[PDB]
RNA sequence: AACGCGACGAUACUACCCGCACGUUGUAGACGUAUAAGAAUAGGCUCCGGCCUCGUAUCCUAGCAGGCGAUUCCUCCGCCGGCCUCGAAGUGGCCGUCGGUAAUUCGCGUAUUGCAAUUUAGACACGCGCGGGAUCAAAUCCUUUGCAGACGACUUAGAUGUG
RNA sequence: CAUCGGUUCUGGCGGGGGGAUAAAGGCCCAGGGAAUGUGGCUCCUCCGGGAGUGUUAUAGCCCUGGGUGUAAUACCCUCGC
């Protein structure tokens, strides 16, 4: 079955801004100004009401009307991310050696770094390159605690993936060894 | 909450639209059968613009900037020739760029010999005067 | 259809397949084509199936002795198509041979092709020809995956030639609004019979 | 705000509606009738 | 001066002979002709002669151009494509060579 | 045993590389570059500045 | 199954002495001429009576032609079908001009649906649905909605087949 | 799998014809095998088929059952 | 059947064909990568081995067994008088690779690098660049700055052209060697400016290598005509009075293709092949002029 | 790649270059063998007014295979020279001279090739020519070497020298 | 080249007949009906439009019968040029 027509709508706050050329979103907001690239996938931009972004899909199957909730939900990550901002706290953990983080900012790159050394005694030292617009923090607030904030969600997250996957134990029981760094909280800025 | 979305605009196919076929008649449109064929009615006073009304498939047709205003959804050859006059399709469809290619290309493939040698002298002498206009915008600036 | 001397086809957006076999019968019939852009060739179906297809084809090797006689596997776009239109001619006869002296290939627009009108097969577009949803891959990419050496040069090239032909099409725009401009000029002074005559032509 | 939890912790994630591509081609009174129709007819 | 041409036929191309997948018969050939792309455009250009012109290497009556002659006989397939017949069948060689459609014997 | 072409030995190299034998391989580079720099200093048609032109085709003979 | 007609195909035994006066029977028969109507009337009449074709007589072919051909109309098709399981029902429906239009229709979307051929497809019933509400398959249920407008999206140009090389790219958007 | 970056040794679809002869007198004995088994079964076969009967979706199955109605009253009433 | 015990091949194929070298001055086929940032430097040199002698090296290598002690170790010797530069050549980048655009050479040339271009020279009337040194002369130039802007706007890889002074070697031979040394370091017009600095002017050793650096070393090996497969590939031998030879490969063949495969030891050229040595320390640059290098 | 390519040096000889002087010289096949944006195709172009299925378009297209003489026009084309410019397999722009030139109109000539017979006409390459300008070269055999080697092949050396 | 004969390929034109004396369809006449409910009225409103009402109104549609009508056309058969 091909459906004639089919439609989803968004929102947008009184703050945002929205651009759309040649389906590439542009949506800047307070925080800043994302883009997005969503040229893959056939979809029909309009503006249905003020302050109401229109997405419809004409004569598509059921896989291109569901590929239209998945661009629905980028873009509201992105208006989310302009708006209210997105932070995820980490904590890492030790039983013995106690993991030293140190954060600095890679100037010449723009972009955050993160060192992690004493990670179970190994005299190796783990190295993290932020993607660019995620800032992180050690908070002192709590106690062994990074703080990974920016607009964009996917970046903030897959730093936070990368985070928890170079601190991986190998050859051991993870029933007793329990170190490493893992994603505590996830949230908004504001 | 100002939004800047440009987007492509489509013609739409609909009760009123009316079709140019591939011979160069015109039908309006009076009921949707399914996404690939339309029932459509050429009820004009000019013989080249005139259609019977019957299937049209929409691969064979072509969408006219020309939409009849609140043309009943079915409505029969009588009440599609009334709103045909009262809107004055063919008039439109006169002023519209794609009648005007089709009578230049009927002008021109209607040309015997004498007429291309005709046309040829003419063009000739238009262009004298045009090369002319050129050369003195050229040399101004 | 038409005779041309030669015909310059640019590669960019053209199926692999169906271009070949279009140019094949022309060079049978007896044209010259200049097929230029192989990089920019698309090949229907993901990636990862050409990339597989190519591996195969780099599998077979003669066993006795890989100087001679053996698949001997061109990683230059512009060889992959030639190997593409070799398959539709029969290239072991004489006529098959002298068809293929009458095609060349080039990866990129090299000079004077630049300067030369470069022509579209609507039956072998992918733009026309796939289907909206199906995936489809470049030729450039998988050479450049299979062994293919200058990628970046032809770039370079073709930023170049790109940035030459925008001052060209400067000078092109300026040209055309100045004939608009002696046309509407000259519509006054040219004479109303002739106009009228015109009109009535035509033209 | 969001008065209830997320089971993956996506707590930007909307509330989403149900994936209905065939909505709006009934109405509820009609497929009501239909309903006593089948049930009378079975 | 003038600077026009001198052109009074139309241009065509030798394909190859008449053939089913395996067997050729020489005695009738396939010209596509120029501009005609159907059965309707070859029925205009039925019954004209087709001439090919080569060169040969002595002088032969004052000319070393040769010339063999033919008429076209009827169209091929859907395309436009025309069978001829001629005097001698044309050299295997001259596939995709030129050949000259006249514009007689008309009936214009 | 890990391989040479193995991804954590090339990061070990790299790292060796960026860390350590670059410096030192620099400083070698400036000493000789100095020292056979030392022995190195030790109309546009009919001058030569336009560039033009000295004194099969990839196009069919036509 | 090719351009198909309709044909009333009246038929009875032959009078006998015991039966002066045989009944009659008249089927309604989807087919391409006559000779496949009376083919497929004796076909049917053999699966259901004591009648063939050598103890019978074809009394009547008439042409049923649509009383309106210009009414775009909504059918529901009953049939019957073989399969390698067995026999199944399907109710289908078809938007189209005519009845004959309808059943052409059947036939190809049964041969691209299911494989099944005009050997092994029998046509139960083909009704008019007078009203909306007995619309139910959806595709067709999205085409009986209120105000009905769509564009055509990404519409390849016809060109023409025989002119291989063009001079600038096409657009897909008229 | 590591097809994509090293293929395996392909597998041909070209057919044999030695082995397309002995499929097809393969398939011919296997179909009269089928024909001496089928004949040699005792396993019960009824003679009546099981109607598949009426669609519920069909809309005019109340109509078709009304019409039902009176013909067995009228097959009653002349019989 | 399959092999029983299995043993890895003799030899290797990457080394294949085992033929004479196409020339006797080794080729370097490749460069070190340009870094257009770092210094204007040369890249290559060439010399004459002289020999082999021992040393005694006090060694400093921490975590080793030799720590703080003295080793022996065998080195080679090559002489390496200065080396002229009387050429420059340019280098384009096309899709079929690295072009060679123009090449402008120095004024005067030696008679060692005059003798490279002819194969009679005692018979000549030795001709060559006397047309090309009046080029120098006419129109102050002209060509000669035409060609050396041509390559500071058009070239990418610039090369100089450098011949070894053989007269100052024990050599009987007096046709010099002439190679191409590439420039690497700094931008085309930096490269082309130190070129032109650097013609008619000797260059030393020293001035291109440093003591400790590790080089490489390519040449042409050690030639040993027609050698069979017992010392060619080092295949084990056949036992003693074996019928039709015993320095011999057994089975040249058992199995399916019915062919000799390019993979089977089989005699012909030993040596005389082009090689390419890397990872070689350094360990002195001794000067002529001392008495006590 | 021994039937892939580039730069450079010297090039005796009829050999090299320039001009016209033509070919019973050769070419998978001239006949207007005319035409450069790039990019997207669920979007583009613009002169910013608007335009977009459409190359069915644009340019060129008349004259003994295209003369002579005017009337008339400052339009188009070509060869040279200058200055710039074009390296992906290198070529175009402007200016200046010169030559030709229906955009309008007219006169004188066309015949007889006899009612059709390729309309012998283009481009590239090659040779024979003359009339001029430019330049006086190498390789191999032989002797020798042993960095090499079955033999060829290879590294050398042999003309006044550091032989 | 013209006029012909035999064989054959292809294009166009003028007629005749048949069916439900095609079925449609247009213009009128007489009834009946419904919504993917027109105008009007009412209620919400981002006032852009929706929702309710009922059978033509300031759009129309469907069903039945009759006249033009032996209408035209499609399809099939056929007589010729």
């Amino acid at each position: 079955m091909r459906y004639i027509h089919s439609e989803e709508t968004i929102p947008v706050p009184e703050n945002v801004k929205v651009s759309i050329k040649s389906r590439l979103v542009t949506v800047e907001g307070p925080r800043g100004k994302l883009q997005k690239d969503l040229s893959h996938i056939a979809v029909n931009f309009s503006v249905v009401k003020k302050g109401v972004i229109g997405l419809e899909i004409h004569h598509g199957s059921r896989k291109d009307v569901a590929a239209l909730r998945t661009v629905r939900t980028i873009i509201n990550n992105m208006i989310i991310g302009v708006t209210k901002g997105f932070k995820y706290k980490m904590r890492y953990v030790y039983a013995h050696f106690p993991i030293n983080v140190n954060v600095e900012k890679n100037a010449e790159t723009g972009c955050y770094e993160v060192e992690i050394r004493n990670f179970i005694g190994e005299k190796i030292v783990r190295k993290v390159v932020m993607a660019p617009g995620v800032e992180v923090e050690i908070s002192k607030a709590q106690k062994d605690e990074l703080i990974l904030s920016g607009n964009s969600l996917e970046a903030v997250s897959q730093s936070a993936a990368d985070i928890q996957q170079i601190c991986k134990v190998r050859n051991k029981d993870i029933r007793k060894f329990l170190d490493g760094i893992y994603v505590s909280e996830k949230g908004n800025i504001v | 909450a100002e939004i800047n979305v440009e987007a492509t605009s489509w013609r739409r196919v609909e009760v009123g639209r009316v079709l140019k076929l591939e011979n160069g008649s015109l039908a309006a449109i009076v009921e949707i059968i399914d996404h690939k064929r339309v029932l459509a009615d050429g009820p004009s006073s000019d013989p080249k613009l005139a259609t019977p009304r019957g299937i049209v498939p929409l691969s064979r047709a072509l969408l006219t900037p020309i939409v009849i205003p609140k043309l009943p959804r079915g409505a029969r050859t009588g009440a599609v020739k009334k709103a045909w006059e009262a809107y004055g399709v063919d008039a439109k469809w006169k002023e519209t760029n794609w009648a005007k290619k089709q009578l230049q290309q009927e002008r021109r493939q209607s040309l015997t010999d004498f007429d291309r040698f005709k046309v040829m002298r003419l063009k000739k002498q238009r262009r004298f005067e045009e090369r002319k206009a050129l050369a003195k915008i050229k040399a101004a600036a | 259809s038409s005779f041309e001397s030669v015909v310059v086809i640019d590669g960019k957006g053209h199926l692999l397949g169906r271009l070949a076999s279009i140019v094949a019968k022309q060079l049978l019939s007896g044209q010259k084509i200049v097929v230029v852009r192989c990089e920019a060739l698309n090949i229907s179906g993901e990636f990862f199936r050409a990339k597989l297809k190519y591996h195969a084809y780099l599998r077979k090797m003669t066993r006795y002795n890989p100087t001679r006689g053996g698949p001997f596997h061109f990683r230059a776009p512009s060889r992959i198509f030639y190997k593409a239109v070799r398959g539709m001619i029969p290239h072991k006869t004489a006529r098959g041979a002298a068809a293929l002296e009458r095609l060349k290939v080039f990866e990129g627009v090299p000079p004077p092709y630049d300067k030369k009108k470069k022509m579209v097969v609507p039956q072998a577009l992918r733009v026309l020809r796939l289907q909206p949803g199906r995936k489809y891959c470049t030729v450039g990419r998988l050479s450049h995956e299979v062994g293919w050496k200058y990628q970046d040069v032809v770039a370079r090239l073709e930023e170049r030639r790109k940035a030459k032909g925008a001052a060209y099409y400067e000078r092109k725009k300026l040209a055309a609004r100045q004939l608009s401009e002696a046309k509407k000029a000259a519509a006054a002074k040219v004479d109303p019979k002739v106009s009228e005559a015109l009109a009535a032509y035509g033209y | 705000k969001n008065l209830g939890m997320r089971k993956n912790g996506q707590v930007w994630l909307p509330a989403k509606k149900a994936f209905r591509p065939t909505k709006g081609l009934t109405s509820w009174e009609l497929r009501v009738k239909k309903r006593q129709e089948q049930a009378a007819m079975k | 001066p003038s600077e026009a041409g001198h052109r009074l036929y139309v241009k065509g191309r030798h394909l190859s002979y008449q053939r089913g997948r395996r067997n050729t018969h020489p005695k009738t050939s396939l010209i596509k002709i120029e501009g005609v792309d159907d059965t309707a455009a070859a029925n205009f250009y039925l019954g004209k002669r087709v001439a090919y012109v080569y060169r040969a290497q002595k002088e032969v009556r004052g000319t070393k151009i040769r010339v063999i002659w033919g008429k076209i006989t009827r169209p091929h397939g859907n395309s436009g494509v025309v069978r001829a017949k001629f005097t001698h069948p044309l050299p295997a060689r001259s596939f995709g060579a030129s050949v000259r459609i006249m514009l007689y014997p008309s009936s214009i | 045993a890990k391989s040479a072409r193995a991804s954590r030995i090339k990061e070990n190299h790299q790292r060796f590389k960026k860390n350590i034998a670059g410096p030192v391989e620099a400083a070698r580079l400036e000493r000789l570059s100095a020292k056979l720099m030392a022995i190195a200093q030790a109309s546009g048609v009919k001058s030569g500045k336009s560039i033009g032109r000295k004194d099969s085709s990839i196009v069919f003979p036509m | 199954m090719g351009r198909l007609q309709e044909y009333q195909v009246i038929g009875r035994h032959l009078p006998t002495e015991a039966n002066p006066n045989p009944a009659l029977y008249r089927m309604r028969i989807f087919a391409p001429n006559e000779v496949v109507a009376k083919s497929r009337f004796w076909y049917f009449l053999r699966g259901l009576k004591k009648v063939k074709k050598a103890t019978g007589e074809i009394v009547s072919v008439n042409v049923i032609s649509e009383k309106h051909p210009l009414k775009v109309k909504n059918f529901g098709i009953w049939l019957r079908y073989d399969s390698r399981s067995g026999t199944h029902n399907m109710y289908k429906e078809y938007r189209e001009t005519s009845r004959v239009a309808a059943v052409e229709a059947m036939y190809a979307d049964m041969a691209a649906r299911h494989r099944a051929r005009f050997r092994s497809i029998h046509i139960l019933k083909v009704v008019e649905l007078e009203k909306t509400e007995d619309v139910k398959r959806p595709y067709i249920k999205q085409l009986v909605a209120k105000n009905l407008s769509f564009p055509l999206p990404h519409r390849v140009p016809k060109i023409s087949t025989k002119k291989i090389f063009s001079a600038k790219r096409p657009s897909t958007f008229s | 799998a590591g097809t994509i970056n090293k293929p395996k040794k392909p597998t041909s679809k070209r057919k044999t014809t030695r082995l397309r002869a002995k499929i097809s007198k393969r398939a011919a004995e296997k179909k009269r095998k089928e024909r001496k088994l089928a004949r040699k079964n005792p396993e019960w076969r009824s003679k009546l088929k099981k109607d598949p009967g009426i669609p519920n979706l069909f809309p005019y199955k109340e109509r078709l059952l009304q019409q039902i109605e009176e013909e067995r009253i009228r097959r009653k009433e002349e019989l | 059947s399959h092999r029983k015990y299995e043993a890895p091949r003799h030899g290797s194929l990457a080394f294949l064909p085992r033929k004479r070298a196409a020339r006797h001055r080794g080729r370097v086929k490749s460069f070190p990568k340009d870094d257009p940032k770092k210094p204007v430097h040369l890249t290559a040199a060439m010399g004459y081995k002289a020999g082999m002698t021992t040393i005694v090296r006090d060694l400093d290598r921490p975590g080793a067994k030799a720590h703080k002690k003295e080793v022996v170790e065998a080195v080679t010797i090559i002489d390496c008088p200065p080396m002229v530069v009387v050429g420059l050549v340019g280098y384009i980048e096309t899709p079929r690779g690295l072009r060679s655009l123009t090449t402008v050479w120095a004024e005067h040339l030696s008679d060692e690098v005059k003798r490279r271009f002819y194969k009679n020279w005692y018979k000549s009337k030795k001709k060559a660049f006397t047309k090309y040194a009046k080029k120098y002369a006419e129109n102050n130039g002209a060509s000669i700055t035409r060609e050396l802007e041509r390559i500071k706007k058009y070239c990418t890889v610039v090369r100089v052209l450098a011949h070894t002074q053989i007269r100052k070697t024990p050599l009987k031979q007096k046709k010099a060697h002439l190679m191409e040394i590439q420039i690497n370091g700094g931008s085309v017009a930096d490269k082309v400016e130190f070129g032109r600095s650097l013609f008619e002017k000797p260059v030393t050793i020293d001035t291109i290598f440093e003591k400790d650096e590790m080089i490489d070393v390519i040449a042409v090996t050690k030639g040993h005509g027609f050698v069979g497969v017992t010392a060619r590939w080092g295949t084990k031998k056949l036992p003693r009075k074996t019928h039709k030879g015993l320095r011999k490969v057994a089975c040249i063949g058992a199995w399916h293709p019915s062919h000799v495969q390019w993979t089977v030891a089989r005699a012909g050229q030993m040596g005389y092949h082009h090689r390419t040595s890397v990872n070689h320390k350094i360990y002195r640059i001794g000067k002529g002029d001392d008495e006590a290098n």
